[PDB]
């Protein structure tokens, strides 16, 4: 049984409706900016638009692409370096869908996966890029 | 995945409801043919008028083969 | 549809950590949107895209549970786990999971009227009636009088 | 144009024979100048010119309900004299019609 | 509402800066002597711990995940007066239409004081005449004297005070078992390790318990210029 | 609950302001009416102090009452220039024949519009960035080095005219129009100087407001131009 | 809106009473003049008091 | 547009009458209960039943109207709206090039021709004696 | 002139008719917040002005 629940919004100015406790606790883990990430999924089409704006994002947006990787756009800058780890993600994150979706109901366990190549998660918190947004040619060649 | 590109989308229609917007039936939304015959017409005036300079000033002599009563003799 | 589209609060990402719009005067900084989208890369290309959000796999069990418990919740959460949950499908979700307050009239104090007045309220309506069959018939009694 | 409340003859059938139109006097009172203390300060004399007012008047009919001072305007439901600041909570017009949704009512 | 003008900033989230920084204090308040500030704070530190702790969450009765996220779980007493409350709030700048009242339901006037200024145009149509202005004074089943239509004042009052969404939650929620500062570490190690933040909250709440200024990066983060 | 309306209940301006007006009646300098001039733009300058502090209020309805209130200034703006075309043409059929040289057709009315359609222009970028939560520097110096080109023509152009005020109701009614429009070309530097981006953005109603003021100005040059010039 | 103008208030109790020295209670200056004169009548007229009500108003001749 | 109007360019508050139509009837839908099927003798009233937010669909507008405000792209409208909103901006620019490549050359030449036949080009050449430019429009002779 | 919001109002084509006014009524209000009351609001003064016999007169005077 699910019990209704207040969700007020606004500050000063607030206004006050009933919901749902898990639909708000949902809400409240979206905005976990650091934790929940939204990631890209790309297709032929949309990756060579991108080549009009951004030459070196389409060279990585086709690798993305080609391995049918959902990828965040920080690790999309080093898909080079990172792509073996995000291979070995994406089969991780698959094993745990599968293994979640398939048990039984009210088998709330834990799925087995190797968690130190998902990322955010506490076993890999991610790593330190560093900003590259650093022009690195000469204007007079 | 498919997808459309926004800016070449079409415009969103006004939702059925009680009140419900429509001016499908006005007939406002541009200038009509009737607009552009006024156009014509003022262009045309406008040269006639400086063209032809005693129109104004016709002469009262008619002739009008079957008579003043026969419809081509109105015009 | 509202304000051409623009939203009038939105969330801008810095590659840099020390990084001030303000402070700054630099001109090699690109910033980024809430999904991470450059801002070199124009909105009607960003927004074709297809952005989902990927929760830890250790809250695919907590998801689980919501949907069991509550069906109607089933396919949303369905779609999260699985990372076809776009912001689109979340704001569905949200809508659809939102009732409205509701107002209770047998909890309210009424005005304080003895048993005795409460069985007149039969006659009081019938005095009612008649004043307004009077009051009917007198404005065209009037009208044609004065007239 | 207004014409009165339509009434069908079921509503004009009395529940007794005896039965006739209830005589309550209207007139709410004889009044006068307002007639302060002179032992009031100020503050007691707001008081007593508060109490005075007869837009805060009814009279109550024979099953309890109480018909008020009514007026055309609004501008008779201020206090008299006016004070500084008057309609604080904003007048509700009522307007009625016949439209309902089902979540109001319960089965 | 309509009326309202647009969302602020904070009507999304406060500046971590206005953290209360006696937050060992805090999680000990009880609610009912929590300011708005220290409200907002104390819900976001133990809603965001019990969220950030996954293998926690299905074992979790609704009942508790909604006192730890600071929902009040609803009941018929509070529906009632947040539902007159939103009905208040929404007659301050939109029209006031509903079906005709009768002695078995009043039109429901909602007024603070004791007295609102209310108005009849009678009933549907013909029916319908001009605005009768009267004074609707608490405790009297007022009656127009031109349609009948039977009018009540209801008062949104309560031990001294008017109803607000503030009053509603003191006056019905329950404070549960003390916050346990443990969780609070217990989730930040696991959120927050080698210089990566992923619980920004619970860096500068744990901190604070540690007394400001202890954990890495803390000192430079709290030194302003201006 | 708040109330619907936070009530100003004192001013003071009011007085300042009024006592200023009638400086302008009782003095014996001119030169005090020069500094008298300077109090009321401080006084007026506090009263829209006044309007921007009532941002803090949060009234959805505040926009919408001070942009009909320039719609009804706009309007009151016109008919005193209609006024004008009116004392123009009501005195036309004295005109043409008399020995006075009118104004040519050719180089003053041309370089007018062109100089004004670019302020305009000007003025339309900036309500373009205005949209797009933009901004650019140049932009206002672009209005001043137009403002500068503007009242360089116009006082040489009455220095070198050879016929006066006391010459004809012609001459008379050429000389006040023609300064009318330039009083209100100044008034737009007036509000014109104060230009810059502020975050509020779009609920800000000093951009509104130039936007159509820019607008009436230039359109009001148009009909000038072919009552007069053309 | 949390912290904005209240829509009531209720009113503070009015000052203490001041009573003399001798108990007397203190009047205060009161613009109704009772006149001196030998006229006593009362004239009394009904008044709208609203839509539905009237007030039986009468004038004094002191 | 520039002008603001409460019910279609309402761009201070920003608020819709009606939902979007991207959303699902049963998600969200305008607030329109004319068509409510008769209430049932058997049925008693609990609410107000006061317009308002006791309705669910009048409800969902208000809580939409304030949680639209943050969204984390941009709507794009449509090549059609941009137009519009621009239409004064870029109809004067065209203005200003007709001026100076249409009306500047013309009337450039009229002058030049003055200047040797003393009247301009499109104007009858007068026999009176008198000297001087005169009108220059000549259908307003 | 009905009574009831799902009866519909029989509007003629053109630049002046029942339709034509409806799109344009509201553009200023700030009372037309939604579907339901924007349609009762608009009915109300229809019905007070264009229903009215002896308004008609001033049209033909104007
Ligand atoms: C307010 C000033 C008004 C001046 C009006 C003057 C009218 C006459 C013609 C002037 C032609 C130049 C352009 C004027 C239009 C405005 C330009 C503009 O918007 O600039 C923005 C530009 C950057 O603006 P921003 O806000 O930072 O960026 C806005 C955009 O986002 C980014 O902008 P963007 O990068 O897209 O640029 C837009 C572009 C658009 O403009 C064009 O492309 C127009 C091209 C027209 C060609 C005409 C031929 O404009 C430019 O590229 C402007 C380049 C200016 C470079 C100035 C460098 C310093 C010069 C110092 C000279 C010192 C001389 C000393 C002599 C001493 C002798 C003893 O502003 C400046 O750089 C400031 C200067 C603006 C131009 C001033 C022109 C003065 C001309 C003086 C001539 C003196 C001759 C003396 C001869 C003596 C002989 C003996
Ligand atoms: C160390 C130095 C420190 C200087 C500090 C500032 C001093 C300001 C005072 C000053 O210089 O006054 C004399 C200065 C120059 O006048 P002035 O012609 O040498 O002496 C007046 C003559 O007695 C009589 O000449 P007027 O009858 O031709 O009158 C000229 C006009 C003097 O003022 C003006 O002419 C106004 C100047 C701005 C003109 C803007 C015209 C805009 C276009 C309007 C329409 C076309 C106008 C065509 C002319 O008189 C009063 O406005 O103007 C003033 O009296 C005040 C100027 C400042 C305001
Ligand atoms: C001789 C000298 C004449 C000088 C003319 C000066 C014009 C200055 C303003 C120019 C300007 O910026 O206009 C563009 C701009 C275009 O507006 P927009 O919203 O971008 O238009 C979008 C589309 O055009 C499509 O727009 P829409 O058709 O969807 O409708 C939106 C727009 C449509 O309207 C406009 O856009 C107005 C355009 C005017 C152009 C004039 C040339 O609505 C408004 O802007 C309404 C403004 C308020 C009008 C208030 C009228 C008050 C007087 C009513 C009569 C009272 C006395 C009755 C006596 C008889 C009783 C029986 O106009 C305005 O925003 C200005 C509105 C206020 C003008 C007041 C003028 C005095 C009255
Ligand atoms: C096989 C097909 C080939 C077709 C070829 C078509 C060729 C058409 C050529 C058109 C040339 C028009 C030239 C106009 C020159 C005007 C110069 C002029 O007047 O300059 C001054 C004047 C301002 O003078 P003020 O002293 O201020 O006096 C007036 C105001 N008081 O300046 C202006 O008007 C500025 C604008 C100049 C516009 C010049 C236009 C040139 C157009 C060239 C078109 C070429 C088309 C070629 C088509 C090829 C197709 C195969
Ligand atoms: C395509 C655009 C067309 C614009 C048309 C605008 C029409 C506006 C008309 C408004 C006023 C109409 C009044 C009726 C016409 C009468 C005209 C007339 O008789 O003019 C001359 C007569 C004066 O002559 P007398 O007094 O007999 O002797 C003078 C001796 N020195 O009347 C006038 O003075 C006309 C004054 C009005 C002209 C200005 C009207 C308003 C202009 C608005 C501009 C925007
Ligand atoms: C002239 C008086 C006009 C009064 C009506 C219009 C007032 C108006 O819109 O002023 C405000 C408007 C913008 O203020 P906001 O904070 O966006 O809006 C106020 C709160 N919503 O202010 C301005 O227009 C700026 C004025 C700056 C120049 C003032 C120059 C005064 C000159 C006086 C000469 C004598
Ligand atoms: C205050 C002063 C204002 C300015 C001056 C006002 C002058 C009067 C009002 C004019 C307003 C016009 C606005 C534009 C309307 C428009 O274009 O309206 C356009 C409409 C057509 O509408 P559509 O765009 O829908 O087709 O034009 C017509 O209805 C006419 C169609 C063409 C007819 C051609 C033949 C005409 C013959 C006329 C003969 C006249 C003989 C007279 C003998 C005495
Ligand atoms: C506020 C309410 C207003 C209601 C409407 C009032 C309209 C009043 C019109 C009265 C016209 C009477 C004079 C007619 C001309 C005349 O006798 O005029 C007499 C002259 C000369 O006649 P004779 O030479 O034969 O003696 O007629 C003509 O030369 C031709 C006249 C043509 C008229 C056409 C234009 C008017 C059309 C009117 C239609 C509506 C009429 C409504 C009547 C109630
Ligand atoms: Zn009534």
């Amino acid at each position: 049984q699910v019990p209704d629940v207040f969700a007020t919004f606004g500050w000063e100015r607030r206004l006050t409706v009933i919901h749902h406790p898990g639909v708000m606790a949902i809400s409240k883990l979206l905005d976990q900016r650091t934790v929940v990430k939204p990631r890209a999924t790309f297709n032929q089409e949309l990756v060579e638009e991108i080549g009009d704006y951004d030459e070196d994002l389409q060279r990585k947006a086709q690798v993305a692409l080609d391995n049918g990787l959902a990828i965040e756009w920080r690790v999309l800058d080093f898909i080079d370096d990172e792509l073996p780890r995000l291979l070995a993600e994406k089969r991780e994150i698959e094993k745990a869908r599968e293994q979640v979706m398939s048990k039984a109901p009210g088998d709330y366990t834990q799925p087995v996966f190797d968690s130190s190549v998902v990322v955010p998660t506490p076993a890999n918190l991610g790593r330190n890029y560093p900003t590259l947004n650093l022009p690195s040619g000469d204007p007079t060649e | 995945y498919k997808t459309e590109n926004p800016l070449y989308k079409d415009d969103e229609p006004f939702a059925k409801t009680c009140h419900t917007f429509d001016y499908t039936r006005e007939g406002t939304e541009k200038n009509g043919l009737g607009y552009y015959c006024l156009m014509g017409l003022w262009a045309s005036i406008f040269i006639w008028d400086s063209l032809y300079t005693g129109a104004t000033m016709p002469t009262g002599v008619h002739r009008y083969v079957w008579g003043p009563y026969f419809p081509t003799a109105w015009f | 549809a509202y304000n051409g589209g623009y939203p009038f609060h939105y969330v801008v990402q810095y590659d840099d950590p020390n990084y001030d719009c303000e402070a700054d005067f630099e001109f090699e900084e690109i910033p980024r949107d809430e999904f991470g989208v450059p801002a070199h890369i124009p909105p009607e290309l960003s927004t074709q895209i297809r952005h989902t959000y990927y929760v830890p796999p250790q809250y695919y069990p907590f998801l689980k549970k919501l949907g069991e418990d509550t069906p109607e919740l089933k396919p949303y959460t369905d779609k999260l786990i699985m990372g076809d949950m776009t912001y689109d499908d979340y704001e569905e979700m949200f809508y659809k999971f939102a009732k409205p307050l509701k107002i209770y009239r047998s909890r309210l104090p009424l005005p304080y009227r003895t048993d005795e007045e409460i069985s007149q309220e039969k006659y009081v309506n019938w005095c009612g009636r008649w004043y307004s069959y009077r009051q009917r018939l007198q404005g065209d009694y009037y009208s044609r009088h004065y007239f | 144009i207004y014409e009165g409340q339509t009434v069908q003859e079921s509503e004009l059938i009395p529940q007794e024979d005896d039965w006739v139109i209830e005589e309550t006097n209207f007139c709410l009172g004889r009044n006068c100048y307002v007639r302060f203390r002179e032992e009031d300060d100020l503050a007691r004399r707001a008081l007593h010119q508060m109490d005075s007012q007869l837009n805060k008047m009814h009279t109550r009919l024979r099953d309890g309900t109480v018909i008020p001072y009514m007026s055309f305007h609004p501008d008779e439901m201020v206090d008299r004299p006016a004070p500084i600041h008057t309609f604080s909570e904003k007048p509700l017009l009522k307007w009625t019609w016949d439209e309902t949704y089902e979540e109001a009512y319960d089965d | 509402y309509r009326h309202w003008h647009r969302m602020s900033e904070d009507d999304w989230a406060l500046p971590l800066d206005s953290m209360p920084e006696d937050v060992k204090t805090l999680m000990a308040t009880p609610q009912t002597e929590r300011g708005f500030v220290e409200d907002y704070w104390y819900n976001r530190i133990r809603g965001e711990a019990t969220l950030l702790d996954p293998e926690a969450l299905p074992s979790k009765s609704y009942i508790a995940l909604a006192r730890d996220m600071g929902l009040q779980i609803v009941d018929e007493p509070s529906s009632h007066m947040m539902g007159l409350i939103e009905l208040y709030e929404y007659l301050r700048g939109a029209s006031f239409v509903g079906p005709f009242g009768t002695i078995e339901n009043p039109v429901l006037v909602p007024a603070v004081g004791q007295e609102r200024v209310v108005a009849c145009t009678g009933g549907v149509g013909d029916e319908e005449h001009f605005t009768l202005w009267f004074r609707c004074r608490e405790g009297f089943m007022y009656r127009c004297g031109e349609c009948d239509q039977i009018f009540m004042l209801v008062r949104l009052y309560y031990e001294d005070r008017y109803w607000t969404q503030t009053l509603v939650r003191d006056t019905f929620m329950s404070d549960g078992d003390m916050f346990d500062l443990k969780t609070l570490e217990r989730v930040h190690k696991m959120w927050n390790k080698d210089e990566m933040v992923r619980w920004e909250v619970g860096y500068w709440a744990q901190d604070y318990v540690l007394g400001k200024g202890v954990l890495p990066g803390m000192v430079e983060e709290h030194t302003r210029v201006n | 609950f708040e109330l619907n309306i936070n009530i100003i209940n004192y001013n003071y301006l009011g007085i300042i302001i009024t006592v200023i007006i009638s400086i302008y009646i009782y003095n014996n300098s001119n030169i005090i009416s020069v500094y008298n001039s300077n109090l009321l733009l401080i006084n007026i300058n506090i009263w829209m102090k006044y309007n921007i502090l009532d941002m803090l209020n949060l009234n959805v309805l505040d926009y919408k009452i001070l942009l009909w209130i320039v719609v009804i200034i706009i309007s009151n703006e016109i008919l005193l220039f209609v006024s004008f075309y009116w004392i123009y043409y009501h005195n036309y059929i004295n005109y043409y024949h008399v020995n006075i040289l009118i104004l040519n057709s050719y180089n003053i009315v041309y370089n007018n519009i062109i100089l004004l359609t670019l302020l305009s222009t000007i003025v339309n970028i900036k309500f373009y960035n205005y949209i797009l939560s933009y901004y650019k520097y140049i932009l206002s110096y672009l209005i001043y080095y137009n403002n500068y080109m503007f009242n360089n023509k116009i006082i040489l152009e009455y220095k070198n005219n050879s016929n006066y005020t006391n010459d004809s109701v012609y001459m008379t009614s050429y000389f006040y129009i023609i300064l009318l429009h330039y009083i209100h070309i100044y008034d737009s530097i007036i509000l014109i100087v104060v230009y810059n981006y502020v975050n509020y953005k779009n609920i800000n109603n000093y951009y509104i407001n130039i936007n159509i003021y820019y607008h009436l100005i230039e359109v009001l040059y148009i009909v000038i131009s072919i009552l007069l010039y053309l | 809106r949390i912290g904005g103008p209240p829509v009531f208030m209720q009113f503070p109790p009015p000052p203490p009473k001041e009573y003399l020295a001798d108990g007397t209670p203190k009047t205060y200056p009161l613009h109704q003049p009772v006149f001196d004169h030998g006229y006593t009548w009362e004239h009394w007229y009904m008044t709208n008091a609203g839509v539905f009500h009237t007030v039986y108003y009468g004038e004094f001749a002191k | 547009k520039h002008f603001f109007t409460d019910g279609a360019n309402d761009y201070v508050t920003g608020w819709e009458n009606t939902p979007p139509l991207k959303f699902p009837a049963s998600v969200m839908k305008p607030c329109d209960y004319s068509m409510t099927k008769p209430i049932p003798k058997h049925w008693k009233l609990r609410g107000s039943g006061i317009h308002g937010p006791e309705n669910t669909d009048l409800m969902k507008l208000v809580l939409w109207n304030r949680l639209k405000q943050k969204r984390p792209q941009r709507e794009v409208p449509n090549i059609n709206y941009l137009k519009d909103s621009i239409r004064l901006e870029l109809s004067v620019n065209w203005w200003l090039m007709s001026c100076i490549f249409l009306w500047g050359p013309w009337l450039h030449w009229g002058q030049e021709y003055q200047k040797v036949h003393e009247q301009p080009p499109w104007a009858m050449k007068r026999i009176d004696g008198l000297r001087g430019e005169g009108y220059f429009t000549w259908f307003l002779e | 002139p009905p009574t009831r919001l799902s009866t519909p109002l029989y509007s003629e084509g053109g630049a002046f008719t029942v339709n034509w006014w409806r799109n344009r009524y509201g553009l200023y209000s700030r009372r037309q917040t939604d579907p339901m009351l924007a349609e009762f609001l608009f009915r109300q003064q229809v019905k007070e002005w264009f229903y009215d016999v002896p308004s008609y007169n001033y049209a033909a005077l104007v």
